[PDB]
C-alpha cells in the first residue's frame, strides 16, 4: 500500500552533494530540482515536501520556485524532452518545418507526450544558438534542424 | 570527458583576442591555455595592489557588455567604497533572442573567463565568486565545472593563491527557464534560492546585493576582456578600435545572412559592414528590410551606416544583429517579439504583467485577421503602457521594438488593419 | 613569507593520509596542521615508552621508501642495541630521475614530516636530528626552516618538550648537486663537512654513522607514515591495502600519461591501473612501450599486471613510474639513463668510475651511428662490468635498466647495430 | 688581500654557528658565497677555510666535487635546464632552442653582460612538469617560447 515518499539512495546522495556545494543550503534548490527532474523524467509533487526538509525551507517556498521556473514540469513524465525554439530567429528559419517533421516522425505536437512516455515536445524561447536556426535540444544535447531525414537519424540515437 | 552535443557556431576575428582560441569550435583545456600565456596576466595582477587593478580597468574605458554599458572600473570603485565581505558574479544567463556570444567563450575558452573572474574578484576584495549560467546551457555548465577543477590543480583558485594571500572559490549555479534572471537583482534573488523577482533600486547591488553585501555583477564578455587589460596594460588596450569606444567587441549575427555566427570586430565597424563585409551578405542576395537588435530595437535598410558602438546614433544593445530581408513579414516578426515578453514578464508590476500578455494576445488576433476595431486601438494603447510603475528594464522595453516597426513599417501594418 | 616559485605538481589520493593536505599545492602552516589533529600523535608518543613505539612501528610492517626497503622498526631496534648518543636523519636528497614524491610533503605539509621526525627521534633516544635536502630544492629548505621555527614556538622542539624530559633540535642541511649524497653513508659524510663518498659497509650506520655513533637514516616518505601508525595504532594501519604489503604509498608518474603527478594509492594497485585508471591513460591513447622504474628497472608492456608492492614479482623500487609509448626510441632513452650514471658515479671504485663513463660514451657512439664493431662489443662488455669491487649500490645498478632494454627490445637495438 | 664584505661575513658566521660543529656548515657557506658573487671566487676559499677551522685543500676538494658550485663563470641569474630522461622525452630540446632564440646562447655559455648562464643539470625532481628549468631558486615548467619570454622578462 502507500507510504511517505522517500528519495532513492543514488539520488539522495547527489542531492546532498548539491546542498553541501554552496555556502548556504537553500542556494542549491535549482540544482536539486534539475536532478529530481533528471531522475524521474519530471518533478513529482510529493518529492517537494522532503526536498524542503533537506533545504531547511518551507514547502510553499519550494512550490513557488517550482512554479516560477519554466524548465521544470510537474505534469508529464518523459524520458526525452525535445526543446524546440519558437522565438524570432528560429521562426524565420523554419521552426514550423521542424515541428512538421517532428509530427511526421513521432506523431505528436508541442505540449504532447508520445504514448510510450519516451518523447515530449516542449516549446521554449531562444536557446542561444540563433546562427544554427532552427534549433532544438534532446535533453542536454543541442542541434540545428536540417531536414526530416537528418532529424530522424538524430532521434534514432535516443532509445 | 564527453560533454553534451553543441552546434558548431561559426566564429571569426579581425583582432584575435577573445576569439583567439574560441574561433576553433572545441574545448580548450588548461594546457592549451597555458601554452598561449594563460594565467600569466593573473600572476601579474597578484603582484599589483587591488586599487591599481581598478584604476587600470577604469582607465581602459571598458564598458559593460550586458546592455547597460556601465563603466566597469567605476562599478568596481562603487562596490569597494562599501565595507566587505564583497561578492562577485559573472552573469551567464544569455537568454535574449539572437544573442549567442557569451556561450562560445564559455564552451571553447573557459579559462579566459575564469582568469577574468579571479583578477576581478581580487580587484574588489571578494573571496567568493559565482557564475550564474542559464539552465539551457548544460554543456557550458559541465565545461565550467571541469575547468574550475583544472584551475585548482594548477593553484589558480583556493587559499593563498600563488603565495599572494588572496583566497577565492568560484561556485557555478544553473538557471531554470527565466530570462528575467539575467537582470542583476533577479539573478541575485535566484542565487539566494528564491524566484527571480527583480528588486526595487536603489539600493543598487554594489552597495546591497547577495545577502545584502556589496556585489559586482559583470557580463561574461566584459570579464573576458580583463586578461587583456592587465596583460597589455590599460594604455595599449585603449589603442584598440576608436579611442572613444575602445576594445574588442563580439557581434552575434543571425537570420538571412550567408555566414551566421559570432564576429570579433572593432566598434567603429558599421552595421552595413557586419552584414555585407563579414557575414557574407544576405541569402539569395535579397535586400535587407530590417535588423533587430535582439528584442530591443528595429533598424531599417536606411539605418545600416551606423557604428556598432554605444553612441546615441550607434547600434547599441549587446551588438546582436538579426537580419530580415525583403520577403520577411514585419508583423509576423513583431508577433514573435511580443510572445517573448509575454513569456518572460515576472508579473510583479501590473502594467508589465498585463501589458506583456495583452500586447501578444491582441497582436496574435491582428496577424490572424480576427481583430476588431477596438482590439486594434487597444493594442496601440497597451504597447504604449507597459512601462508605468515598472521596477526593472523589461517593462521599460517590452513595447520598444514593436513601436519602431509601427513607425518604420506603416504600409505593412496598414495591410493588416484593412 | 614569500618562497621561491615551484611548479604545481598534480596530486590525487584514494586514501587521504599523506596527501590529505599535500594534495593541495600550497604551504600548510602549523595552525592549519593543528586544526586536523596535527602533533597529537607526538603528544601520544611522548606518553608511550620508546620501546613501545618501536614495537608499534615494527608490527605496522612499514618498510623504507628510499629504495632498499628495509623494515623500519627492525632498523630502529638495531640502533638502540648500541650505546648512545644516537642521531636521526631524514633523507630528502630525492635526485633519482622521475622521482618527485618526497618534495610535495616537504613543500605542502612540512609538519607531517617534522612530527614524524620528533616521534622517530624519541623512539631511538636521539636528541639531535637532521634533514638533508638536496640543494636544488631551495623552496623546500626555506619551508622547512620556517616550519621548524613554528614547532619551536608551539613547544614541540627545544628542551623538555611538553614536560616529557626529551630534548630535540632539528638542523636542516643542503646538498650541492650530487645524487650519491642520497646514499646513506655518503649523506653522513656530507653532513660531516666532506665530499659525498660512500663508506665500506659493514660497519652499517645503525652501529657507526655520524661521528661514528648509532645513526638511523629514513626517507621522507617513510617518516611521513609515523604519525599515522601512532594515531591509528598498528592494527588499523595494517588494514590499509594488502595485509602482506600494507600502508599508503606515493607513486610519482611522468612521461606519456594524460595526468602526470603524485598518486597516493595502496600497494595492491597494479601498474596498468596507475597508468590507465589513475593517471588518465597515455597521451594520444598510444600503446605503452615500456615503463622505467626511475633509473633502475625497465618494464615491458607485457609486465603491466604486476602489483605495485615489494613482492618478488612486484614493481618494487620507490614506485617511480616513467611511461614511454610506441614512438619513444628505447636506445635514445637508455642513453639518457647512461648519461645519468656517468654524471653521478663518485669515482672511488675503478669499474664504476670507468664503466659509467664508457657506457655513456660508447652508447652515444651507437646512438649517433659512429660506433665501430669493437665499440659495440666494448659497450656490451662494460655494461656487464660496472658492478665489480663497488662499495655502494650505484655501481651495482648502473648497468641494470640498460641491460633489461637489451633483453626486452633486441630488435630496436639490432636496428642500431645494422 | 681578499676579505669578505661584512654583510656576508655576518651571514657566513650564522651558518658556522648553526650546526654543533663548524665544518658541518661548508655547503651552506658555499651556497651563500655563490649567491653573493654569482660564482665561487677561488680566492674566497682561503679565508672560508680559516672560518671553518679546516685546511684549504679540503675546501677545494669540496667545491670541485659538488656540481652546483661554479668557479669559472660569473652570472647574475643561472638558468638550470633539466637534461635527464623525462624532460628529454617531453621537450628539453624545444626549451633550449627557445632559450637560444631569446637569449642568444646554448648550454654552458654566459651572455655578454653576464646576466644569464645556461646550466644543464640532472633530474630536478619535478618530472611531472617536464620540461623543467630553474632561474636561480625559482622553478617552472616550460610551455612555449611566448610563455618563456614573459618569465625571463621578470629577471632584470
Ligand atoms: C530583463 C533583463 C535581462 C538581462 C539584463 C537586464 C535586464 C533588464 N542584463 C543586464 C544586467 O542586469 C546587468 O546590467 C549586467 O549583467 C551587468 O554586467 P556588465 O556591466 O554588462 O558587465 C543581462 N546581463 C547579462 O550579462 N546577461 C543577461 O542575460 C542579461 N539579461
Ligand atoms: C646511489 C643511491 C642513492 C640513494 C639511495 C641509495 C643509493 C645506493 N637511497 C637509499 C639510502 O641509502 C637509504 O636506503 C635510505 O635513505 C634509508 O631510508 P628508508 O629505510 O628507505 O626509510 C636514497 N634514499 C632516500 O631516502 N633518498 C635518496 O635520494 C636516496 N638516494
Ligand atoms: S517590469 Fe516586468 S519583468 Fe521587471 S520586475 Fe516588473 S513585472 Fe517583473
Ligand atoms: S660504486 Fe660507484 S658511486 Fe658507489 S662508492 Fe663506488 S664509485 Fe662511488
Ligand atoms: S531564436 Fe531560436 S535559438 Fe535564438
Ligand atoms: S627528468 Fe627533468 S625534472 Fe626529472
Ligand atoms: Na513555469
Ligand atoms: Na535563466
Ligand atoms: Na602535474
Ligand atoms: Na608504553
Ligand atoms: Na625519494
Ligand atoms: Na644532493
Ligand atoms: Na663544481
Ligand atoms: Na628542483
Amino acid at each position: 500500500f502507500k507510504t511517505e515518499f522517500e528519495f532513492p539512495e543514488e539520488l539522495k546522495t547527489k542531492l546532498q552533494e548539491h546542498i553541501n556545494y554552496f555556502p548556504k543550503k537553500r542556494q542549491a534548490i535549482l540544482l536539486c530540482l534539475h536532478e529530481i527532474q533528471n531522475y524521474y523524467g519530471y518533478i513529482p509533487p510529493e518529492s517537494l515536501k522532503p526536498l524542503a526538509d533537506m533545504l531547511e525551507l518551507p514547502l510553499n517556498h519550494v512550490e513557488g520556485v517550482v512554479a516560477f521556473y519554466d524548465m521544470f514540469d510537474r505534469e508529464d513524465k518523459a524520458k526525452y524532452r525535445i526543446r524546440v525554439c519558437v522565438s524570432i530567429v528560429c521562426h524565420l528559419m523554419g521552426t514550423n518545418k521542424l515541428l512538421k517533421a517532428l509530427e511526421n516522425i513521432l506523431g505528436i505536437k508541442p505540449g504532447e507526450v508520445t504514448p510510450d512516455g519516451k518523447f515530449k515536445i516542449v516549446p521554449v524561447q531562444c536557446l542561444g544558438a540563433c546562427s544554427e536556426a532552427p534549433v532544438f535540444m534532446v535533453n542536454d544535447d543541442e542541434y540545428k534542424f536540417e531536414s526530416e531525414v537528418q532529424l530522424n537519424e538524430i532521434l534514432s540515437r535516443y532509445t | 570527458r564527453s560533454y553534451p552535443a553543441i552546434p558548431r557556431i561559426y566564429a571569426e576575428t579581425t583582432l584575435n583576442m577573445l576569439l583567439k582560441r574560441a574561433k576553433k569550435p572545441r574545448v580548450h583545456s588548461i594546457d592549451e591555455y597555458l601554452k598561449d600565456g594563460g594565467y600569466q596576466a593573473l600572476e601579474k595582477a597578484l603582484n599589483m595592489s587591488p586599487e591599481e587593478i581598478i584604476d587600470w580597468v577604469d582607465k581602459s574605458t571598458l564598458r559593460g557588455r550586458g546592455g547597460a554599458g556601465f563603466p566597469t572600473g567605476k562599478k568596481w570603485k562603487f562596490a569597494v567604497q562599501n565595507p566587505g565581505p564583497r561578492y562577485f558574479i559573472c552573469n551567464a544567463d544569455e537568454s535574449e533572442p539572437g544573442t549567442f556570444k557569451d556561450r562560445i567563450i564559455i564552451e571553447r575558452d573557459p579559462h579566459l573567463l575564469i582568469e577574468g573572474i579571479i583578477i576581478s574578484s581580487y580587484a574588489i576584495g571578494a573571496n567568493e565568486a559565482y557564475i550564474y549560467i542559464r539552465g539551457e546551457y548544460p554543456a557550458g555548465y559541465y565545461i565550467l565545472r571541469d575547468a574550475i577543477e583544472e584551475a585548482k590543480k594548477k593553484g589558480f583558485l583556493g587559499k593563498n593563491i600563488l603565495g599572494s594571500g588572496f583566497d577565492l572559490e568560484i561556485y557555478v549555479a544553473r538557471g531554470a527557464g527565466a530570462y528575467i534572471c539575467g537582470e542583476e537583482t533577479a539573478l541575485i534573488e535566484s542565487l539566494e534560492g528564491k524566484r527571480g523577482h527583480p528588486r526595487l533600486k536603489p539600493p543598487y547591488p554594489v552597495q546591497k546585493g547577495l545577502w545584502g553585501k556589496p556585489t559586482v555583477v559583470n557580463n561574461v564578455e566584459t570579464i573576458a576582456n580583463v586578461r587583456f587589460i592587465i596583460s597589455m596594460g590599460w594604455e595599449e588596450y585603449r589603442y584598440i578600435g576608436p579611442s572613444d569606444y575602445a576594445g574588442p567587441k563580439l557581434f552575434p549575427v543571425s537570420g538571412k545572412v550567408k555566414k551566421p555566427g559570432v564576429y570579433e570586430l572593432p566598434m567603429n565597424t558599421t552595421l552595413r559592414e557586419v552584414i555585407f563585409k563579414y557575414a557574407g551578405g544576405t541569402l539569395g542576395n535579397k535586400k535587407v528590410k530590417a535588423v533587430f537588435s535582439g528584442a530591443l530595437d528595429c533598424f531599417s535598410s536606411e539605418e545600416l551606416d551606423i557604428p556598432m558602438d554605444y553612441s546615441p546614433l550607434g547600434f547599441g544593445g549587446t551588438g546582436t544583429v538579426i537580419v530580415l530581408t525583403e520577403e520577411d513579414d514585419i508583423v509576423e516578426a513583431a508577433l514573435k517579439i511580443a510572445e517573448f515578453y509575454e513569456h518572460e514578464t515576472c508579473g510583479q508590476c501590473t502594467p508589465c504583467r498585463v501589458g506583456c500578455y495583452e500586447q501578444a494576445n491582441l497582436l496574435e488576433k491582428i496577424y490572424k485577421g480576427e481583430a476588431t476595431e477596438q482590439d486594434w486601438e487597444g493594442f496601440d494603447f497597451v504597447n504604449r503602457n507597459i512601462q508605468p510603475t515598472s521596477i526593472c528594464g523589461l517593462g521599460a522595453v517590452a513595447g520598444r521594438l514593436i513601436r519602431q516597426t509601427l513607425e518604420k513599417f506603416p504600409e505593412e501594418w496598414e495591410k493588416y488593419r484593412k
